[PDB]
RNA sequence: CGCCUCUAAGGUCGUAUCCGUGCUGGACUGCAAUGAUAAAUAAGGGGCAAUUUGCAUUGUAUGGCUUCUAAACCAUUUAAAGUUUAUAAUUUACUUUAUAAACGACAAUGGAUGUGAUGCCAAUGUAAUUUGUAACAUAGUAAAUUGGGAGGAUCUUCGAUCACCUGAUGCCGCGCUAGUUACAUAUAAAAGCAUUAUUUAAUACAAUGACAAAGCCUAGAAUCAAUUGUAAACGACUUUUG
RNA sequence: CGGCUCUUCCUAUCAUUGUGAAGCAAAAUUCACCAAGCGUUGGAUUGUUCACCCAUGCAAGGGAACGUGAGCUGGGUUUA
RNA sequence: CGUAAUGUUACGUGCCCAAAUUAACAACUCAUGCAGAUACCAUGAAAGGCGUUGGUUGCUUAAAACAGCAGGACGGUGAUCAUGGAAGUCGAAAUCCGCUAAGGAGUGUGUAACAACUCACCUGCCGAAGCAACUAGCCCUUAAAAUGGAUGGCGCUUAAG
RNA sequence: CAAAUUUAUCAUAAAAUAUAACUUAUAGUUUAUGCAUUUUAACACAGAAUAAAUGUUAUUAAUUUGAUAAAGUGCUGAUAGAUUUAUAUGAUUACAGUGCGUUAAUUUUUCGGAAUUAUAUAAUGGCAUAAUUAUCAUUGAUUUUUGUGUUUAUUAUAUGCACUUGUAUGAUUAACAAUGCGAAAGAUUCAGGAUACCUUCGGGACCCGUCUUGAAACACGGACC
């Protein structure tokens, strides 16, 4: 039915400074900086000269006033992907045959190869701006880092993706690396 | 057109045996009152007797709004006849005048729900306050203070220039 | 904000292409999404509803409750001191040079395309041998330094 | 718009084209008759876009279409 | 240096509806016109992208069975896809359209005198007062590129050489008339031709 | 739709499919680069012409003269986007950021901002013969020639591509505006007072044309016939001929 | 009428590519989705056309121009 | 329905093509292999859609619900029904009991039978509308043919449906 | 014709919101993030005053906004057309207008000027009754044939004689002006012309005879004279 206004306002921290600019939030904190374009959306995103973002929408049908919550969780995903991180954790679980991941320096891919007992290698490339590791402390595990959530998330799942296994059953084969812990770096623990 | 309303009254002509018949009157909304007084009769052959040609059609007369700068609410009562579907409703439009708002409902049930206009009986139509009105698209309405930014002008087309110089800019600042 | 055209009471804006094309009037309450109710007491416009794609609003915003009657809303425009205001703002001006530009007589056609010719005539004198490429040298200096010597030494040819 | 085409109501139309040969001298200037014209009026207007109604002497033979016409602006009026 | 206004309208075809300005045009032309259209890449088609790619991809399909070579060609240029929808608009079988057709010049990407030239728009086809926020739309430039036109890098990297010598005519022309502004203090003590007589357009002038 | 959710925006993996590449044809006859550039030497062809002429016609220009806009809005982004300028910070770049103002799709702007600040006019003659002659405060401007660097090429209106342009050599040292004010001089009346009429061109700017009209430069190829046999129904084709 | 020859098209998908599902452990299969690119044969009997038989085959799908007699053949049908 | 001139008329007015991209509006609709586009007429249904738009009925509600992070859900007992087997449960004649702020002889792929567990109850925070059922607009789905192809064509999506 | 909304207008009026006193609140902020200053487009349809606060209560003037209707109302600008052999066998018919016209008052710009009032007869309205006829509802109202004065208005008739470039010319089209002389033999000017073509362009446009419910028919006939 057309609604009139449909609004959020998203408080931000002491420390960062955001700055939206024609619609393009920036946003640069101690872990680095982030951009984003929102401009395929048709809103409102000015900043009152506080601390907070505002992002407005006028006369929007039903779908149109949805994104108004979406835009301003990408904002507070920024607001920690600068400042607390993100660091994805994926297990590696197996039956029989060991699962063998190779990282280097700075190599950022990954070959996960021994998947299963298979002679192919799969390579597979991290995204801009993340990093992947072998987990030290707890073995067998590996480290997705970054600082965009779109980035390291389609980086797990690039990754978790291949490995799969095919003309199986796929309740018996459970064998591939699957994210247990989707977390931030720096607060609190890792 | 517009659909102004009147007031159609009707009798039935009294032969000797019956002095003086009870003289019904009606709200019909209408373009033009030789519609209305094929109007009055439709509705009233489901109401009384008497049809035309045994019936008078004493004072047709129109009315005129009481308040034509007063901004106010109007309910109707409808019932229509959809393809399988006799139903009811019960809308609300915004309006100045009461023929302005019923004829603000003979669109709306035109584009919602295809109702070509033989199908619709009008029941009632109110100015209902505020606080008794329900219908969300209404309600927006009825707060001071009010503000909604604009975008919405008429861009002529071709123009007083076709091949333009300078381009409209939807926007400016 | 971006701010764009607020629908308010009282935000003068001036209409536009209907029936009152050039009033300013005032803006009293919305009817609905589409039109409002538009009532200018100080400059020819009864109380009376309009479209709002024929208006295009202005920058004013006078105060009065959003269920006034006529004469309050003629009382807060002489408090705003809004005629003074109006005819004096940034782009006001530029409707009345329009204005003035508008079917223009023809002497008053022709008049200007002499003025305009004479001045055009001072103004490309004043243009374009600036500090480039000339001292050093401009030769032969006699003659190709021959005419901004006035405009050097002044007096008087070389010479 | 209507009210711009309807100021050459009433007026006289040219379709002015060249040939080559006369059949005709320098009895006037000084010519082998070598442009034609044609003329006619305006008659009234035609759409609500200011396009207008000629009504020429001979008839306009068709290859004129895209072709320059020029209203004259006389019989006067204001 | 003619045409029958101006000596052609040059429509810049960036921001524009592609039937909605192939038909102004299309009108314009059996009127006498003289049109060009460049930057033919970056002309609009509405709704997403795959819904319009299906439909090219559709006309690819109709080619005559006894000969692929008499049937339908299929230009994939986005000029000659511009090409293809004002010549329907056309009545292309006579001598009138056909002669209407010749006055119309399309080019990916706004070269040769029509890039010092004079742009002008057209404000009906223009996309961003027609269509809706929220609505999708493409470039004939990413559909040709879809479909078997090889020249999209080409004219970008020819766009931005002819986009990179405009950066320096503005870096004249701005400096330039820093000296018209200039002169304009000069010759204030005209005679007074300036100083009351164009008080007749007259406060801006 | 406080959670959830592959979806609503927005990202993504991705088929023996699809579309291209590679491969085969090529608008008969489209386009681009390039090579030579005649029957010569008495005499005439061919350019280079645009200067070369009267001459004659062409197109625009219609009774100066009913025009130019080949100077402009940036590239990509976009219906709360999208804009300017200013200033303090900054660029490989109106780099990016921070405050403050401005019409926050007005009339505006849809034409003239005439977007290197336009002209039917300078000439104080503004036009079918016309031209112009001096003093007082402003103004300083377009001007022709021979040996270096930086720059310009998107299916073409002249590529031994070249227009601001190193330091050199000399002149017509010529023509000049605008303004106040003064003077000479000259053209101009188409016969009609229902001056509309063939509705035109002596005008100027660009372009061909032929008959006697001045020089600068130039000095070939193709095809047939014969030959080949990488080819061939015939043409055509690959070849060769002091 | 069939067969022979030869080309193109459909998808109502047999197989293969990419998949989702099983009462999917593997193998084998079944159900479904995107999907018409390549392929879909050799014989005995009958003029057949389907079905059946031997066999090969990873696997042996269904049809369109009543496709096709100045293309043939002339076995069926059909003049004396 | 003689042969002409002028004017005015149902089908139409984005271009083909005469006339609106209407200084006229309110809505509806996004269609990934025919979005849809004028009668007759050139087909398409039954039945659906937490796609969106409107509408009708009933409950919960400004006693604090709805959602969610936070509690229990075992048992008076394998009463019996019952051996794939019923200990909170296929079936099931049958049917009666916990506790309080607050826990189901309890629906289950089959967890051989057991366990737990958790969609009720109710103390929370939340503090504002929530819940279902129903209806008929458009779109989608249902919707599969053979030469290449047809709203007449182009093309249209704050429409040119 | 309702609308007493429009507008101003009184009456105690009680509201469905703006103006002057202000606590908090996010604040790039200030100094010691409170305040200081903003934001009010957090401002409490909160506190004080005031604001028709909705009509309630009132009456109205731009005749009471708009709509419908009527008055050669009037004016303006166009477009197309204009039979007409007024006797190759029946009035140029009547109308109307303009020019010399006894007066006398009353005014008028002051010009050959111009207006008015004064004459009889016949009506017709408006008004005041008295009759009469006959009906919606009848306190009355409408109506037919009258009558007479009271009266105040308006039309008609009373314009004869002679003359003249003023309507139907009894389907009117008629004028001013420009161009152009039908030369003794033969030019020229203006307009027109699918003569058989050719050129150019836009619209239209299937192949005839035939039998047929239906032919361009993939029905038959017809290569041409």
């Amino acid at each position: 039915m057309r609604t009139i206004n449909s609004n959020q306002c998203v408080k931000i921290p002491k420390d960062i400074k955001a700055s939206v600019k024609a619609r393009v939030v920036t946003i640069t904190g101690t872990r680095g900086t982030l951009k984003r374009s929102f401009k395929h959306l048709a809103l409102d995103m000015y900043m009152p000269d506080k601390r907070t973002l505002k992002v407005e929408k006028w006369f929007g049908t039903k779908k149109e006033l949805a994104a108004v919550r979406t835009v301003c969780s990408h904002i507070e995903n920024m607001i920690k992907g600068v400042t607390f991180g993100f660091q994805y954790k994926m297990r590696a679980v197996y039956a029989h045959f060991p699962i063998n991941c190779v990282t280097s320096e700075n190599n950022t891919v990954i070959e996960i190869r021994n998947f299963l007992g298979e002679k192919y290698i799969r390579r597979v490339e991290m995204a801009p701006g993340v990093t992947v590791v072998n987990s030290t402390a707890q073995k067998d595990e590996l480290i997705v880092e970054g600082n965009d959530i779109e980035s390291v998330s389609g980086s797990a799942a690039l990754i978790q993706q291949s490995t799969t296994v095919k003309n199986k059953d796929i309740r018996k084969f459970l064998d591939g690396l699957y994210v247990s812990e989707k977390t931030t770096v720096v607060k609190l623990e890792s | 057109g517009l659909l102004k309303e009147y007031e159609v009254v009707g009798r039935k002509l009294p032969s000797e045996k019956e002095p003086q018949t009870p003289l019904y009157k009606m709200r019909i909304f209408a373009p033009d009152n030789i519609v209305a007084k094929s109007r009055f009769w439709y509705f009233l052959r489901q109401l009384k007797k008497f049809k035309k040609t045994t019936g008078e059609i004493v004072s047709i007369k129109q009315v005129y709004e009481t308040s034509p700068v007063k901004i106010k609410n109007f309910g109707i009562w409808l019932r229509y006849d959809s393809r399988s579907g006799t139903h009811n409703m019960y809308r609300e439009y915004r309006d100045l005048t009461v023929g302005g708002a019923v004829t603000q409902c003979y669109r709306d049930m035109g584009a919602r729900h295809r109702a070509r206009a033989h199908s619709i009986q009008i029941i009632k139509v109110d100015s209902i306050p505020a606080a008794k009105t329900r219908r969300v698209h209404v309600k927006q309405f009825h707060d001071s203070k009010i503000k909604f930014p604009l975008v919405q002008r008429v861009h002529h087309k071709g123009n007083r220039k076709l091949f333009s110089f300078r381009k409209p800019r939807t926007y400016f600042q | 904000m971006p701010f764009e055209r607020f629908v308010q009471t009282g935000r003068i804006a001036k209409a536009s292409a209907g029936p009152l094309k050039g009033r300013l009037v005032a803006i009293v309450d919305v009817i609905d999404q589409n039109r409002v109710l538009v009532d200018g007491p100080l400059t020819g416009v009864p109380r009376q509803e309009y479209r709002l794609n024929n208006l295009h609003l202005t920058k004013y915003r006078i105060k009065f409750p959003y269920t006034a009657p006529t004469r309050i809303v003629r009382k807060a425009w002489t408090e705003s001191d809004l005629k003074a205001q109006w005819k004096v703002s940034p782009w006001s001006v530029k409707a009345q040079n329009i204005c003035k530009r508008s079917s223009l007589n023809d002497f008053d056609r022709f008049k200007l395309r002499y003025a305009k010719r004479q001045r055009n005539k001072l103004l490309t004198i004043a243009f374009n041998t600036l500090k480039k490429r000339t001292k050093a040298d401009g030769t032969p200096r006699v003659l190709k330094k021959d005419r901004r010597e006035r405009l050097r030494a002044e007096k008087a040819k070389g010479g | 718009r209507k009210e711009h085409g309807s100021f050459y109501v009433g007026k006289r139309c040219v379709y002015v084209y060249k040939a080559e040969t006369k059949k005709c001298v320098p009895q006037h200037p000084e010519r082998k008759t070598r442009v034609r014209a044609v003329w006619g009026k305006v008659t009234r207007i035609h759409g609500n876009t200011g396009a207008v109604r000629a009504r020429f002497n001979r008839n306009l033979p068709g290859h004129a279409m895209g072709h320059r016409i020029r209203i004259m602006l006389y019989p006067s009026r204001i | 240096m003619t045409g029958l206004t101006n000596r052609t309208v040059v429509i810049d075809g960036r921001g524009h509806l592609l039937g909605r300005l192939a038909s102004v045009v299309a009108k314009y032309l059996l009127q006498g016109g003289k049109v060009a259209v460049v930057r033919c890449e970056e002309l609009n088609l509405s709704g997403h992208f795959y819904r319009n790619k299906i439909k090219f991809l559709a006309y690819l399909r109709k080619r005559c069975n006894v000969n692929p070579a008499r049937g339908p060609f299929h230009f994939r240029a986005p000029s000659r896809i511009f090409y293809k929808a004002v010549r329907g608009m056309i009545p292309h079988k006579t001598k009138r359209g056909q002669a209407a057709l010749a006055r119309l010049r399309v080019f990916d990407g706004i070269p040769s005198p029509y890039d010092k030239r004079r742009r002008v728009v057209v404000p009906i086809a223009m996309r961003v007062l027609t269509l809706r926020s929220d609505r999708k739309y493409c470039q004939v430039g990413r559909l040709s590129h879809e479909v078997g036109w090889h020249y999209q890098d080409v004219i970008k990297s020819l766009e931005r050489k002819r986009k990179a010598k405009l950066r320096v005519t503005l870096k004249h022309n701005r400096e330039l008339k820093k000296l018209t502004v200039k002169a304009r203090e000069n010759i204030a003590k005209a005679a007074e031709p300036f100083n009351k007589i164009i008080k007749s357009y007259g406060y801006e002038v």
